[PDB]
Protein backbone atom coordinates (compact mmCIF):
# COMPACT_ATOMS: atom_id res chain seq x y z
CA UNK A 1 0.00 0.00 0.00
CA UNK A 2 1.17 3.52 -0.83
CA UNK A 3 -0.05 7.06 -0.09
CA UNK A 4 0.67 9.93 -2.47
CA UNK A 5 0.75 13.68 -1.80
CA UNK A 6 1.53 16.69 -3.97
CA UNK A 7 5.07 17.94 -3.29
CA UNK A 8 4.07 21.53 -2.57
CA UNK A 9 1.11 23.87 -2.11
CA UNK A 10 1.28 27.67 -2.50
CA UNK A 11 -1.32 29.98 -0.98
CA UNK A 12 -1.60 33.69 -0.26
CA UNK A 13 -2.18 34.76 3.36
CA UNK A 14 -5.74 34.72 4.62
CA UNK A 15 -6.74 32.25 1.89
CA UNK A 16 -7.41 28.52 2.21
CA UNK A 17 -4.67 25.93 1.68
CA UNK A 18 -5.86 22.49 0.51
CA UNK A 19 -3.52 19.51 0.99
CA UNK A 20 -4.47 16.16 -0.52
CA UNK A 21 -3.47 12.59 0.33
CA UNK A 22 -4.14 9.89 -2.26
CA UNK A 23 -4.63 6.24 -1.48
CA UNK A 24 -6.77 3.41 -2.81
CA UNK A 25 -9.87 3.18 -0.61
CA UNK A 26 -8.31 5.64 1.84
CA UNK A 27 -11.84 6.70 2.77
CA UNK A 28 -12.26 3.52 4.83
CA UNK A 29 -8.95 3.94 6.70
CA UNK A 30 -8.29 6.29 9.61
CA UNK A 31 -6.17 9.21 8.38
CA UNK A 32 -3.92 11.21 10.73
CA UNK A 33 -2.07 14.39 9.76
CA UNK A 34 1.30 15.52 11.13
CA UNK A 35 2.93 18.94 10.83
CA UNK A 36 6.73 19.21 10.79
CA UNK A 37 8.64 22.48 10.82
CA UNK A 38 12.38 22.61 10.09
CA UNK A 39 14.49 21.31 12.96
CA UNK A 40 11.44 20.29 15.00
CA UNK A 41 9.70 17.02 15.74
CA UNK A 42 6.37 16.16 14.05
CA UNK A 43 3.15 17.38 15.69
CA UNK A 44 -0.19 15.56 15.41
CA UNK A 45 -2.76 18.02 14.02
CA UNK A 46 -5.63 15.69 12.96
CA UNK A 47 -6.57 12.16 13.98
CA UNK A 48 -9.39 9.85 12.86
CA UNK A 49 -9.90 11.92 9.68
CA UNK A 50 -11.21 15.09 11.35
CA UNK A 51 -10.47 15.28 15.11
CA UNK A 52 -8.11 17.89 16.55
CA UNK A 53 -5.93 17.34 19.64
CA UNK A 54 -6.10 19.94 22.37
CA UNK A 55 -4.65 23.26 21.27
CA UNK A 56 -4.75 22.73 17.50
CA UNK A 57 -6.65 25.71 16.01
CA UNK A 58 -9.95 25.06 14.25
CA UNK A 59 -8.37 26.55 11.10
CA UNK A 60 -7.03 23.02 10.56
CA UNK A 61 -9.83 20.79 9.32
CA UNK A 62 -9.78 17.24 8.02
CA UNK A 63 -11.94 15.27 5.61
CA UNK A 64 -11.70 11.76 4.21
CA UNK A 65 -13.74 9.92 1.59
CA UNK A 66 -13.19 7.66 -1.40
CA UNK A 67 -9.58 7.72 -2.60
CA UNK A 68 -8.59 11.16 -1.26
CA UNK A 69 -8.21 12.67 2.20
CA UNK A 70 -7.84 16.41 2.63
CA UNK A 71 -6.26 18.73 5.18
CA UNK A 72 -7.75 22.22 4.85
CA UNK A 73 -5.99 25.21 6.43
CA UNK A 74 -8.26 28.27 6.56
CA UNK A 75 -6.98 31.83 7.05
CA UNK A 76 -3.38 30.77 6.44
CA UNK A 77 -0.57 32.74 8.05
CA UNK A 78 3.21 32.65 7.89
CA UNK A 79 3.34 30.36 10.94
CA UNK A 80 1.59 27.59 8.99
CA UNK A 81 4.48 27.06 6.57
CA UNK A 82 5.60 23.48 7.23
CA UNK A 83 5.76 19.97 5.79
CA UNK A 84 2.45 18.11 6.27
CA UNK A 85 2.35 14.29 6.24
CA UNK A 86 -0.76 12.16 6.05
CA UNK A 87 -0.82 8.72 7.65
CA UNK A 88 -3.10 5.70 7.75
CA UNK A 89 -2.95 3.41 10.79
CA UNK A 90 -5.88 1.41 12.17
CA UNK A 91 -7.02 -2.14 12.93
CA UNK A 92 -6.61 -3.18 9.28
CA UNK A 93 -3.34 -1.53 8.19
CA UNK A 94 0.10 -0.88 9.66
CA UNK A 95 1.39 2.72 9.68
CA UNK A 96 1.99 4.24 6.25
CA UNK A 97 3.06 7.85 5.70
CA UNK A 98 2.42 10.01 2.68
CA UNK A 99 5.36 11.63 0.96
CA UNK A 100 4.69 15.05 2.52
CA UNK A 101 3.36 18.37 1.17
CA UNK A 102 5.36 21.52 1.85
CA UNK A 103 3.12 24.58 2.33
CA UNK A 104 4.59 27.93 1.31
CA UNK A 105 2.74 31.21 1.79
CA UNK A 106 2.94 33.74 -1.06
CA UNK A 107 3.50 37.47 -0.95
CA UNK A 108 5.91 37.56 1.97
CA UNK A 109 7.86 40.85 1.90
CA UNK A 110 11.42 40.60 0.65
CA UNK A 111 14.05 41.24 3.29
CA UNK A 112 17.62 42.34 2.81
CA UNK A 113 20.30 40.35 4.68
CA UNK A 114 21.92 41.46 7.90
CA UNK A 115 25.63 40.68 7.75
CA UNK A 116 27.92 40.27 10.76
CA UNK A 117 31.64 39.68 10.18
CA UNK A 118 34.09 38.53 12.90
CA UNK A 119 37.90 38.46 12.64
CA UNK A 120 39.99 35.59 14.03
CA UNK A 121 40.01 35.49 17.82
CA UNK A 122 43.27 36.04 19.66
CA UNK A 123 42.80 32.53 21.13
CA UNK A 124 42.57 30.95 17.68
CA UNK A 125 45.60 32.89 16.43
CA UNK A 126 47.71 31.72 19.35
CA UNK A 127 46.62 28.20 18.38
CA UNK A 128 48.22 28.92 14.97
CA UNK A 129 44.86 28.97 13.13
CA UNK A 130 42.63 31.71 11.72
CA UNK A 131 38.97 31.76 10.70
CA UNK A 132 36.90 34.69 9.42
CA UNK A 133 33.19 34.25 10.22
CA UNK A 134 30.51 35.89 8.05
CA UNK A 135 27.00 35.47 9.49
CA UNK A 136 24.00 36.28 7.28
CA UNK A 137 20.48 36.56 8.71
CA UNK A 138 16.95 37.77 8.02
CA UNK A 139 16.85 37.67 4.22
CA UNK A 140 13.67 36.49 2.62
CA UNK A 141 13.69 36.06 -1.21
CA UNK A 142 15.46 32.85 -0.28
CA UNK A 143 19.06 32.59 -1.51
CA UNK A 144 22.37 34.45 -1.39
CA UNK A 145 25.80 34.21 -2.90
CA UNK A 146 28.91 35.05 -0.91
CA UNK A 147 32.23 36.30 -2.21
CA UNK A 148 35.34 37.07 -0.18
CA UNK A 149 38.20 39.47 -0.85
CA UNK A 150 41.67 40.01 0.58
CA UNK A 151 42.40 43.70 0.28
CA UNK A 152 40.71 44.18 -3.11
CA UNK A 153 41.32 40.82 -4.77
CA UNK A 154 38.92 37.86 -4.89
CA UNK A 155 39.74 35.06 -2.44
CA UNK A 156 38.64 31.55 -3.18
CA UNK A 157 40.34 28.59 -1.55
CA UNK A 158 39.44 28.43 2.12
CA UNK A 159 35.82 29.52 1.60
CA UNK A 160 32.94 27.33 2.77
CA UNK A 161 29.37 28.62 2.69
CA UNK A 162 26.27 26.94 4.07
CA UNK A 163 23.01 26.36 2.27
CA UNK A 164 20.28 28.78 3.33
CA UNK A 165 18.22 27.55 6.25
CA UNK A 166 14.70 28.63 7.19
CA UNK A 167 14.57 30.72 10.34
CA UNK A 168 11.78 30.94 12.91
CA UNK A 169 10.27 33.92 11.10
CA UNK A 170 10.23 32.11 7.70
CA UNK A 171 13.20 34.27 6.67
CA UNK A 172 16.53 32.62 5.84
CA UNK A 173 19.99 32.47 7.39
CA UNK A 174 23.37 31.39 6.09
CA UNK A 175 27.04 31.39 7.10
CA UNK A 176 30.31 31.71 5.24
CA UNK A 177 33.77 30.91 6.61
CA UNK A 178 37.22 31.83 5.30
CA UNK A 179 40.02 29.64 6.68
CA UNK A 180 43.52 31.10 6.48
CA UNK A 181 46.89 30.97 8.19
CA UNK A 182 47.74 33.56 10.86
CA UNK A 183 50.38 34.85 8.42
CA UNK A 184 47.85 35.34 5.62
CA UNK A 185 45.62 37.20 8.08
CA UNK A 186 48.27 39.64 9.30
CA UNK A 187 49.93 40.17 5.90
CA UNK A 188 46.92 41.86 4.27
CA UNK A 189 45.38 45.22 5.16
CA UNK A 190 41.76 44.02 5.25
CA UNK A 191 39.40 41.21 4.32
CA UNK A 192 35.81 41.58 3.15
CA UNK A 193 32.76 39.33 3.05
CA UNK A 194 30.42 40.33 0.19
CA UNK A 195 26.85 39.02 0.27
CA UNK A 196 24.74 39.32 -2.88
CA UNK A 197 20.96 39.12 -2.58
CA UNK A 198 18.72 39.84 -5.57
CA UNK A 199 21.32 41.75 -7.57
CA UNK A 200 22.31 43.93 -4.58
CA UNK A 201 25.32 43.42 -2.33
CA UNK A 202 26.20 44.09 1.32
CA UNK A 203 29.94 44.15 2.10
CA UNK A 204 31.55 44.08 5.55
CA UNK A 205 35.26 44.60 6.17
CA UNK A 206 37.58 43.66 9.02
CA UNK A 207 41.23 44.47 9.64
CA UNK A 208 44.00 43.07 11.85
CA UNK B 1 2.74 15.15 31.51
CA UNK B 2 4.37 12.36 29.57
CA UNK B 3 7.73 13.09 27.98
CA UNK B 4 9.87 10.87 25.75
CA UNK B 5 13.64 11.21 25.53
CA UNK B 6 15.82 9.44 22.97
CA UNK B 7 19.33 8.32 23.81
CA UNK B 8 22.30 10.42 22.81
CA UNK B 9 23.02 11.26 19.15
CA UNK B 10 26.18 10.32 17.32
CA UNK B 11 27.73 8.10 14.72
CA UNK B 12 27.43 4.40 13.96
CA UNK B 13 30.13 2.67 11.94
CA UNK B 14 29.13 1.02 8.65
CA UNK B 15 28.00 -2.62 9.07
CA UNK B 16 27.65 -2.19 12.88
CA UNK B 17 24.37 -2.19 14.79
CA UNK B 18 22.62 1.07 15.67
CA UNK B 19 21.32 0.86 19.25
CA UNK B 20 18.92 3.49 20.60
CA UNK B 21 16.71 3.77 23.67
CA UNK B 22 13.77 5.97 24.66
CA UNK B 23 12.97 6.83 28.30
CA UNK B 24 9.32 7.52 29.15
CA UNK B 25 8.80 9.96 32.04
CA UNK B 26 5.65 11.37 33.55
CA UNK B 27 3.50 8.35 32.77
CA UNK B 28 3.07 4.62 32.44
CA UNK B 29 4.01 2.40 29.54
CA UNK B 30 0.82 0.33 29.82
CA UNK B 31 -1.81 0.49 27.03
CA UNK B 32 0.53 2.05 24.48
CA UNK B 33 2.29 1.12 21.24
CA UNK B 34 5.84 2.39 21.60
CA UNK B 35 7.03 3.38 18.13
CA UNK B 36 10.21 4.23 16.20
CA UNK B 37 10.06 6.55 13.16
CA UNK B 38 12.89 8.10 11.18
CA UNK B 39 13.30 11.13 8.93
CA UNK B 40 15.86 12.42 6.47
CA UNK B 41 15.47 15.01 3.70
CA UNK B 42 13.77 13.55 0.65
CA UNK B 43 13.03 10.39 2.67
CA UNK B 44 10.06 11.96 4.48
CA UNK B 45 8.88 10.11 7.58
CA UNK B 46 9.40 6.33 7.66
CA UNK B 47 7.77 4.09 10.25
CA UNK B 48 10.26 1.52 11.60
CA UNK B 49 8.09 -0.50 13.99
CA UNK B 50 6.48 -0.62 17.40
CA UNK B 51 6.43 -2.73 20.55
CA UNK B 52 3.35 -3.10 22.70
CA UNK B 53 3.80 -2.71 26.47
CA UNK B 54 3.92 -6.45 27.12
CA UNK B 55 6.42 -7.36 24.40
CA UNK B 56 4.69 -7.98 21.08
CA UNK B 57 6.17 -6.22 18.05
CA UNK B 58 5.27 -5.16 14.50
CA UNK B 59 7.83 -4.02 11.91
CA UNK B 60 8.09 -2.26 8.58
CA UNK B 61 8.37 -5.08 6.00
CA UNK B 62 11.27 -3.34 4.24
CA UNK B 63 13.31 -3.37 7.48
CA UNK B 64 11.94 -6.45 9.27
CA UNK B 65 15.07 -8.48 8.49
CA UNK B 66 17.35 -5.95 10.26
CA UNK B 67 15.22 -4.56 13.12
CA UNK B 68 14.52 -5.63 16.71
CA UNK B 69 12.42 -3.48 19.06
CA UNK B 70 12.15 -4.41 22.75
CA UNK B 71 10.82 -2.96 25.99
CA UNK B 72 12.06 -2.77 29.61
CA UNK B 73 9.02 -1.78 31.67
CA UNK B 74 11.16 -1.99 34.83
CA UNK B 75 13.06 1.10 33.60
CA UNK B 76 10.25 2.75 31.58
CA UNK B 77 12.38 2.33 28.44
CA UNK B 78 12.11 0.78 25.02
CA UNK B 79 14.84 0.22 22.48
CA UNK B 80 15.67 -0.14 18.80
CA UNK B 81 18.45 -2.21 17.29
CA UNK B 82 19.05 -1.83 13.55
CA UNK B 83 21.76 -4.13 12.27
CA UNK B 84 24.17 -3.90 9.29
CA UNK B 85 23.76 -0.16 8.84
CA UNK B 86 24.84 1.80 5.77
CA UNK B 87 24.65 5.43 4.66
CA UNK B 88 20.97 4.82 3.82
CA UNK B 89 20.29 4.62 7.57
CA UNK B 90 21.59 8.12 8.36
CA UNK B 91 18.57 9.95 9.74
CA UNK B 92 16.91 11.64 12.68
CA UNK B 93 15.33 8.86 14.75
CA UNK B 94 12.17 9.61 16.78
CA UNK B 95 10.41 7.64 19.47
CA UNK B 96 6.68 8.22 19.71
CA UNK B 97 3.69 7.07 21.73
CA UNK B 98 1.11 5.20 19.68
CA UNK B 99 -2.42 5.28 21.09
CA UNK B 100 -5.25 2.92 20.17
CA UNK B 101 -8.86 4.14 20.14
CA UNK B 102 -11.86 1.81 20.07
CA UNK B 103 -14.78 2.72 17.78
CA UNK B 104 -16.80 -0.51 17.57
CA UNK B 105 -16.47 -4.20 18.40
CA UNK B 106 -14.63 -4.74 15.10
CA UNK B 107 -12.88 -1.42 14.40
CA UNK B 108 -10.29 0.73 16.17
CA UNK B 109 -7.70 3.26 15.00
CA UNK B 110 -4.33 4.59 16.15
CA UNK B 111 -2.41 7.87 16.32
CA UNK B 112 1.02 9.04 17.53
CA UNK B 113 0.42 11.83 20.01
CA UNK B 114 3.56 12.31 22.12
CA UNK B 115 6.87 12.49 20.25
CA UNK B 116 10.46 12.55 21.40
CA UNK B 117 12.77 15.32 20.31
CA UNK B 118 14.64 13.23 17.72
CA UNK B 119 18.20 11.97 17.83
CA UNK B 120 20.57 12.61 14.93
CA UNK B 121 22.31 9.41 13.76
CA UNK B 122 25.14 9.58 11.19
CA UNK B 123 26.44 6.38 9.59
CA UNK B 124 30.13 7.00 9.03
CA UNK B 125 33.50 5.30 9.11
CA UNK B 126 35.14 8.54 10.33
CA UNK B 127 35.95 9.24 14.00
CA UNK B 128 33.99 11.31 16.49
CA UNK B 129 35.89 14.51 17.35
CA UNK B 130 35.04 17.03 20.08
CA UNK B 131 34.96 20.73 19.24
CA UNK B 132 37.39 23.58 19.83
CA UNK B 133 35.42 26.62 21.06
CA UNK B 134 36.70 30.13 20.49
CA UNK B 135 35.10 33.41 21.57
CA UNK B 136 33.78 35.86 18.98
CA UNK B 137 34.41 39.08 20.87
CA UNK B 138 32.17 42.09 20.25
CA UNK B 139 33.91 44.88 18.35
CA UNK B 140 35.37 47.55 20.64
CA UNK B 141 32.57 49.95 19.65
CA UNK B 142 29.16 49.07 18.21
CA UNK B 143 28.55 49.50 14.49
CA UNK B 144 24.80 48.83 14.82
CA UNK B 145 23.52 51.90 16.65
CA UNK B 146 23.94 50.73 20.22
CA UNK B 147 23.95 46.95 20.18
CA UNK B 148 26.89 44.58 20.46
CA UNK B 149 27.09 41.29 18.56
CA UNK B 150 29.17 38.64 20.31
CA UNK B 151 29.36 34.94 19.85
CA UNK B 152 31.15 31.62 19.99
CA UNK B 153 32.79 29.69 17.16
CA UNK B 154 32.50 25.92 17.60
CA UNK B 155 35.27 24.58 15.37
CA UNK B 156 36.27 21.23 13.81
CA UNK B 157 33.86 18.68 15.33
CA UNK B 158 32.28 15.44 14.12
CA UNK B 159 29.53 14.23 13.82
CA UNK B 160 26.51 16.49 14.14
CA UNK B 161 24.82 17.81 16.32
CA UNK B 162 25.93 20.61 18.62
CA UNK B 163 23.59 22.69 20.75
CA UNK B 164 24.38 26.13 22.13
CA UNK B 165 22.75 28.13 24.89
CA UNK B 166 23.78 31.39 26.55
CA UNK B 167 24.10 32.04 30.30
CA UNK B 168 22.77 28.52 31.02
CA UNK B 169 19.50 29.33 29.24
CA UNK B 170 18.77 32.63 31.02
CA UNK B 171 19.54 34.58 27.82
CA UNK B 172 17.35 33.66 24.85
CA UNK B 173 16.34 37.00 23.35
CA UNK B 174 18.52 37.91 20.40
CA UNK B 175 20.25 34.51 20.19
CA UNK B 176 20.87 33.06 16.74
CA UNK B 177 22.67 29.74 16.35
CA UNK B 178 23.63 29.13 12.72
CA UNK B 179 23.57 25.69 11.07
CA UNK B 180 27.01 24.18 10.66
CA UNK B 181 29.29 24.41 7.64
CA UNK B 182 31.02 21.22 6.48
CA UNK B 183 34.67 22.03 5.82
CA UNK B 184 36.93 20.39 3.26
CA UNK B 185 38.57 18.49 6.16
CA UNK B 186 35.25 16.67 6.56
CA UNK B 187 34.68 18.30 9.98
CA UNK B 188 31.86 20.70 10.95
CA UNK B 189 32.03 24.24 12.32
CA UNK B 190 29.19 26.44 13.53
CA UNK B 191 28.70 29.78 15.25
CA UNK B 192 26.16 31.16 17.71
CA UNK B 193 25.73 34.94 18.10
CA UNK B 194 23.76 37.02 20.57
CA UNK B 195 22.94 40.72 20.13
CA UNK B 196 22.78 42.70 23.39
CA UNK B 197 22.76 46.37 24.40
CA UNK B 198 26.23 47.92 24.33
CA UNK B 199 25.91 49.12 27.93
CA UNK B 200 25.36 45.59 29.21
CA UNK B 201 28.95 44.65 28.34
CA UNK B 202 29.96 46.34 31.58
CA UNK B 203 27.21 44.89 33.76
CA UNK B 204 26.52 41.37 32.43
CA UNK B 205 28.76 38.35 31.91
CA UNK B 206 28.19 36.44 28.67
CA UNK B 207 28.92 32.70 28.56
CA UNK B 208 28.07 30.38 25.69
CA UNK B 209 27.23 26.80 26.71
CA UNK B 210 28.27 24.36 23.94
CA UNK B 211 27.16 20.73 24.14
CA UNK B 212 28.61 18.10 21.79
CA UNK B 213 26.85 14.99 23.05
CA UNK B 214 28.56 12.61 20.55
CA UNK B 215 31.95 13.30 22.22
CA UNK B 216 30.54 13.65 25.78
CA UNK B 217 31.99 17.18 25.81
CA UNK B 218 30.45 20.44 27.06
CA UNK B 219 32.29 23.78 26.94
CA UNK B 220 31.32 27.00 28.71
CA UNK B 221 33.20 29.87 27.07
CA UNK B 222 33.20 33.35 28.54
CA UNK B 223 33.11 35.99 25.78
CA UNK B 224 34.81 39.24 26.85
CA UNK B 225 35.21 42.48 25.02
Amino acid sequence: YELTQPPSVSVAPGKTAIITCGGNNIGSKSVQWYQRKPGQAPVLVIYYNRDRPSGIPERFSGSNSGNTATLTISRVEAGDEADYYCQVWDRNIDPHFGTGTEVTVLGQPKANPTVTLFPPSSEELQANKATLVCLISDFYPGAVTVAWKADSSPVKAGVETTTPSKQSNNKYAASSYLSLTPEQWKSHRSYSCQVTHEGSTVEKTVAL
Amino acid sequence: QVQLQESRPGLVKPSETLSLSCTVSGGSMRSYYWSWIRQSPGKGLEWIGYVYYSGGTEYNPSLKSRVIISVDTSKNQFSLNLSSVSAADTAVYYCARGVSALVSVDYYYYYMDVWGKGTTVTVSSASTKGPSVFPLAPSSKSTSGGTAALGCLVKDYFPEPVTVSWNSGALTSGVHTFPAVLQSSGLYSLSSVVTVPSSSLGTQTYICNVNHKPSNTKVDKRVEP
